[PDB]
């Protein structure tokens, strides 16, 4: 039925090395500061625009 | 000859070695001055110790965390 999976750690290392283009080089949530879902909801409720954010 | 006096905050900023010049850029427009720039032993992050006027300190943390792409942090 092909529902659950578990791998070994060199397999995960190789699949993480091959996928280096579709992934980001971020390490922590110090990025997305005032640029996440809750800040966008706050800018939605206050009817203001973040520079780079939606309108 | 009476004069007025304002409070000055002491500010310590934890930041990577690249955004230090951006910290010098941001503190330049809020009438402050950097007193100490010191590397942390055993860590690549630096510490910037400065004095700032308290009336200029509104939105200061937000200015650093916006201008240094969220890498610097201040108290």
């Amino acid at each position: 039925t092909y529902q659950r999976w578990q791998f070994t750690l060199p397999m995960m290392s190789t699949l993480y090395r091959l996928a280096n283009q579709l992934l980001t080089d971020l390490v922590d949530d110090n990025y997305f500061y005032l640029f996440d879902l809750k800040a966008f909801f706050t800018s939605k409720a206050l009817n203001m625009a973040i520079p780079g954010g939606p309108k | 000859t009476p004069r007025l006096m304002e409070p000055y905050y002491f500010v310590e900023v934890q930041a990577p070695a690249d955004c230090v010049s951006a910290v010098y850029t941001v503190l330049a427009r809020r009438r402050g001055h950097v007193t100490q720039d010191a590397p942390i032993p055993g860590s690549p992050l630096y510490t910037i110790k400065a004095f700032i006027p308290a009336i200029d300190s509104f939105g200061f943390e937000t200015d650093l965390r916006t201008h240094t792409q969220g890498q610097a942090f201040s108290l």
